[PDB]
């Protein structure tokens, strides 16, 4: 009741990933919660419902939605008479983050936004009036969104405009708002180039990118990831978006990004990664097994012909479906990272973090 | 100072001290231009200095000159950020520029003192083209009572390798000149490779005389160490992705700037990736390539 | 059983009063500790008031389960907030606090053993016993902690 | 009293370093060196920071020359020197520190430094002692801080390869094994087969462990998912001075692109580059390799028993220290904020 019930695991997991949770999109957490939304703020409940159903996806979109929900929560916050805001607000936000984690494991951008908000709340003087503190917190969140995402995207687009050349063939993977904005602004400014969109099952997010590239008038080819080795002879540049950059330089991105980096290296093609500095992390990963997300295994079912293979796959005791979400590209496979600070080597992630931490 | 007087001053500075680096001479000429400037605003001085840097880069197309000009521009910008009054800003600029010249006049000694301890006794050193910094490092190693052999590439088409060989023979060091094509043949003899650098790019790689990239590749194939010696003023904010990503103004000389004896106007510099570099010996110390980017990330922003 | 009582008479400490605490948990604002001399009431060692030099992680200097000598810098008896600083504690003050805590813990152990012998079952009985014996000496000598131990030492002989 | 005991303790420490060292670990070595330096600061008479630094350097030179392979003593001496420099600069009116001490392009462009330690401040000693006490407190928990990151680098049913006996790696693995199941393969690290002990302790914790000789490292590496090793020293470029046979293990891991994780605390970082100095390896008696009972065969055979191996930074994937995870390419920064370049050569 007071604690949200834990989400149930869907089915059998791969033995190498048995430490990670595996959830079903159909089984939502709101089945055993009060509809007037007492325990958890209604904005957080709606946000978690949108997370668990895949309605909101992408690092920037998830971070922005979380920050807006947190603004709504702060606006409706009343300090207890025998408590201080700096402690009570931080203590109150924790069950909300636990519920959001239960709905879907938090992205790196969401984690960094949560840390920033907690630091901002803690640094509120006890003498400040409640409404003044709430207005300051909302203004801080607005500034965070404006500077860490929007202005950062504009600066990254301006920096990446220099790398794109006339006659280039740029290979992009999946859906990334930063990459799409970079390509659209490069096309608008006068650069002429082709884009090859590589997509993969089951999300097929690359189609999103494809649609945008046609609305902007950019010529675009489309193919699946297994055919990448066929198309890379034509490709002159690979441009990838990153969900996170780890302290050791590794790029944590959608599964298959490291595959594309490896094949591009085998084909002697430069690989560039676009990421905002607000998504840099102090964690380190050496592989995709230690920390990852296991999506719904049922998404791996496909309709080929009349029959459906893998239908009722749980009836086979030895059959496991592995719907990996993320993967880790080692820094040796990445040639360049474009951030709002400029073009940096993949090994400059730890220093940038330091530069962004001495201020705070 | 006008353009002609700037060019004359730069050339005279180079001529008076043959050992003086091109970037150092360019920085000294820029400081003289700052001293002789008549403007009373920061933006006018910045525009005049940018024009002077363009003139000097037209005179000399080396990456070192451009990096020195960019460093001087960043120096005046840093001086202007702290101080709002232009008179005090110019006075502090002149004093700190004199101190800057005095400090960077001693970079080679520090580099030699740091690097000469990496040359094992009874070892073979492979070198590409001519480099005053490498010459100073080998002088320091000899003065430390170390015996070693040197292989030097010819470094076509200017044959600076023979000049380096003569300079090393002046120091009584066994030096053998090999062809460029023979580099892959001779790598199995060299214990280590020491080369200079005309510029250190953001990622930690270098832009050097043509033929350095293949030397680095051959060294990586045989797992030989690859050492670069370069001063701090050679750090540039460039990020080439391949050989064609290097700006054309650096590949082809100042006076220089189909399908039948074309020769495509042979480039003078190429880019060596940081993965082929073991260590750098700068006046800031012994660094990994990844440190180089740090020195720039802290310099700006 | 779980009989417990404050070492001193007053239920709360005062500002600029070095106290012994036991680190219990790590939080964002600082380390949540329990005041050993005051029946294990919650307090917070602030992250800012942890070291004179810049500190990157609280775990660098704070270990869960380790006793500490911290100076109280803010008391709010209404909300129940006690703020503690480790930077302002001098080594001599730490030694004095350690000695005082040792003496007070010896007195508390003596009184708790007496209560256990008398088969006391409620904390009120232990509080009354402290009122009769220890705190009388404490406010007779005008020295909390030291007075009770000195009076107990004056006994036997 | 002061001198008669301080000199005796210094002599005892130097003699212990010269001959043996006992079962003392690296943490114990660092703690004893810090205590020695604290007593030197407290007892000896020094007017300004310059005299104190000269005296500390003089003692550290002898302590280091006692046993060059024991780099923890020199690391602690240089840490204390950097602490003295920081405190003096704080009392000398220089505002922020740890950035102007190191040579920097921005510092070079925007001015410089003119060092002078002649001034006397009465509060310098208390500040230095407080900083040393903070250092000791950090030492008391560095191992726990390293072990607390175990679950972030080990997944279920993973095969982890280790060489030798490292207490840090043992604590790391034992912390990981509380919530995870994995299989550990330990190389014996001949001739001092300490790995055997490493395999026994890991066996007492219920971890499925396997022992094998150093000859089978490459053969078994094909089925090993991760490599976790300790080290004796971390050089200024990210290289390792580890137990012998670690270079072979690193090469085998690099062949299969297996990640190599080094679990080493902060005090093992040494600002000495592997240029030369002919003092890297530590050659113990050849009795361990070839027994004395071989006979006349020993009068014409050259037996060498190096103890340590040099591992270049290219073969290392990650450094796990009490401050978290870092790449070998960032180690230089951890140098600059721990040691001063003028204190590299004692």
């Amino acid at each position: 009741r007071q604690q949200v019930p834990t989400r149930k695991d869907y089915g059998s997991k791969v033995s190498l990933f048995s430490h990670l949770p595996q959830y079903s999109r159909q089984n939502s957490l709101t089945q055993f919660m009060s509809i007037p939304s007492s325990v958890i703020h209604p904005a957080m409940v709606r946000l978690g419902l949108q997370y668990s159903q895949g309605l909101v996806s992408g690092s920037n979109a998830r971070c922005i939605a979380l920050l807006r929900a947190l603004q709504q929560v702060i606006q409706d916050y009343t300090t207890p008479p025998n408590e201080e805001l700096s402690r009570d607000l931080v203590n109150k936000l924790k069950p909300y983050m636990s519920f959001l984690t239960q709905c879907r494991p938090l992205s790196a951008s969401m984690h960094n936004a949560i840390k920033f908000l907690n630091k901002e709340i803690t640094s509120v003087g006890s003498s400040k009036r409640e409404e003044e503190a709430k207005s300051e917190l909302r203004a801080a969140i607005d500034r965070y969104v404006q500077e860490k995402i929007v202005l950062a995207a504009q600066a990254i687009s301006r920096f990446a405009y220099q790398k794109i050349s006339n006659g280039d063939v740029i290979l992009v993977y999946g859906c990334s708002s930063l990459v799409s904005r970079i390509l659209q602004e490069a096309w608008t400014e006068g650069r002429r180039f082709r884009v090859v969109v590589v997509d993969s099952r089951p999300w097929l997010e690359g189609r999103h990118t494809l649609r945008s590239l046609v609305h902007a008038g950019v010529p675009a080819s489309y193919l699946l990831i297994p055919a990448a080795s066929y198309v890379l002879p034509e490709v002159s540049k690979v441009l990838l978006g990153a969900h996170a950059l780890l302290a050791n330089g590794s790029v944590m991105s959608r599964v298959g990004t490291a595959q594309l980096a490896l094949v591009a290296r085998a084909h002697n093609v430069p690989v560039l990664v676009c990421c905002e500095t607000y998504k840099f992390c102090e964690r380190v990963q050496t592989d995709a097994f230690v920390s990852n997300e296991l999506d719904d295994p049922d998404d791996l079912q496909c309709k080929r012909g009349e029959h459906v293979a893998l239908a009722n796959w749980q009836n086979h005791a030895s059959l496991r479906l592995l719907n990996l979400v993320y993967d880790v590209t080692p820094p040796e496979l990445v040639d360049l990272v474009i951030t709002e600070l400029g073009m940096i080597p993949c090994s400059s992630v730890p220093v940038v973090l330091r530069v962004k931490s001495s201020d705070q | 100072m006008d353009d002609k007087e700037l060019i004359e001053y730069f050339k005279s500075q180079m001529k008076e001290d043959p050992d003086m680096a091109s970037a150092v001479a360019a920085i000294r000429t820029l400081l003289e231009f700052l001293k002789r400037d008549k403007g009373e605003t920061i933006q006018g001085l910045r525009a005049n200095l940018t024009s002077a840097i363009e003139t000097l880069c037209g005179v000399d197309s080396s990456v070192a000159v451009s990096s020195g000009g960019e460093l001087f521009l960043r120096f005046i910008s840093l001086a202007s950020l702290e101080y709002s009054d232009y008179s005090k800003c110019k006075k502090i600029m002149i004093e700190r520029g004199e101190l800057f010249l005095r400090r960077i006049s001693l970079s080679r000694n520090k580099i030699a003192d740091l690097c000469h301890t990496f040359i094992k006794d009874g070892a073979t050193i492979l070198t590409h083209a001519y480099s005053r910094v490498v010459l100073r490092v080998l002088e320091a190693a000899v003065a430390a009572k170390k015996r070693f052999s040197v292989y030097v590439t010819e470094s076509q088409p200017d044959l600076s390798g023979k000049k380096m060989a003569k300079a090393l023979c002046h120091l009584n060091v066994p030096v053998t000149v090999v062809l460029d094509a023979a580099v892959g043949y001779i790598m199995e003899k060299a214990d280590l490779v020491i080369v200079g650098a005309e510029g250190v790019v953001e990622n930690g790689g270098i832009i050097n005389k043509i033929g350095t990239n293949q030397m680095a590749v051959c060294a990586k194939a045989q797992n030989k160490p690859f050492y670069v010696v370069a001063e701090s003023f050679k750090f540039v904010r460039l990020f080439p992705l391949n050989q064609q990503d290097v700006p054309d103004k650096f590949k082809y000389k100042a006076d220089t700037l189909t399908g039948q004896d074309l020769k495509e106007e042979h480039p003078w510099v190429d880019y060596t990736a940081p993965s082929l570099i073991t260590l750098l010996f700068t006046d800031l110390g012994v660094l990994t390539p990844s440190a180089v980017s740090d020195e720039l990330i802290k310099l700006y922003l | 059983p779980g009989l417990s009582c404050r070492f001193y008479q007053h239920k709360f400490p005062e500002v600029e009063d070095v106290v012994m605490v036991n680190v219990r948990s790590i939080a964002e604002m600082g380390a949540y500790v329990s005041l050993l001399e005051y029946n294990n009431i919650e307090g917070m060692i602030l992250l800012s008031e942890l070291s004179r030099r810049r500190i990157r992680s609280i775990n660098k200097l704070i270990r869960i389960g380790r006793n500490e000598c911290v100076v109280v810098i803010r008391v709010d008896k209404e909300k129940g907030y006690i703020d503690l600083s480790k930077r302002r504690v001098s080594p001599e003050e730490a030694i004095k606090c350690e000695d005082k805590f040792t003496k007070s813990k010896t007195v508390y152990s003596i009184l708790r053993h007496v209560a256990e012998v008398l088969e006391y079952t409620k904390d009120e009985q232990l509080e009354s016993l402290f009122q009769r014996t220890a705190w009388v000496f404490d406010d007779k000598y005008k020295r909390p902690g030291y007075g009770a131990y000195d009076a107990f030492k004056h006994a036997v002989s | 009293a002061k001198g008669s005991e301080l000199s005796e303790r210094i002599e005892s420490f130097v003699e212990t370093l010269k001959r043996g060292g006992g079962p003392r670990s690296s943490e114990e070595m660092a703690r004893e060196t810090l205590g020695l330096l604290r007593q030197i600061i407290t007892d000896h008479r020094w007017s300004n920071a310059g005299e104190l630094m000269e005296l500390i350097r003089r003692e550290g030179r002898r302590m280091t020359a006692a046993q060059p392979s024991e780099t923890t003593v020199g690391n602690m001496v240089r840490r204390v020197l950097k602490i003295i420099r920081e405190e003096y600069g704080r009392l000398h009116g220089r505002s922020d520190e740890s950035d102007q001490q190191e040579s920097l392009h921005k510092l070079l462009t925007s001015g410089g430094l003119n060092e002078d330690f002649s001034f006397h401040y009465a509060q310098l000693q208390s500040n230095i002692i407080e900083a040393i006490n903070e250092l000791l407190v950090e030492l008391e928990g560095t191992m726990e801080n390293i072990a607390a990151q175990a679950l972030e680098h080990i997944h279920s049913n993973e095969v982890i390869m280790t060489i030798g006996f490292s207490r840090t790696v043992e604590a790391f693995l034992k912390e990981a094994a509380r919530k995870r199941k994995f299989h550990v393969i330990v190389a014996e690290c001949a001739p001092f087969c300490q790995g055997h002990e490493m395999a026994v302790n890991l066996s007492k914790a219920g971890i499925e462990t396997t022992v094998m000789t150093d000859a089978a490292i490459f053969a078994v590496m094909s089925r090993v998912n991760k490599v976790i090793i300790g080290t004796k020293t971390i050089l200024a470029n990210g290289a390792l001075r580890a137990v012998t046979g670690t270079h072979t293990l690193a090469l085998a891991a690099k062949h299969h692109s297996t990640p190599l994780i080094v679990c080493a605390p902060m005090f093992k970082l040494s600002p000495q580059f592997p240029n030369e100095e002919d003092s890297f390896h530590k050659f113990v008696a050849p009795e361990e390799v070839l027994p004395f009972t071989e006979g006349d065969i020993l009068e014409k055979v050259s037996v060498h028993c190096p103890v340590f191996d040099y591992v270049p930074p290219e073969l290392i994937t990650l450094f796990i220290s009490n401050i978290g995870g870092n790449a070998p390419s960032y180690i230089y920064r951890l140098m600059s904020e721990l040691y001063h370049p003028d204190d590299h050569v004692l």
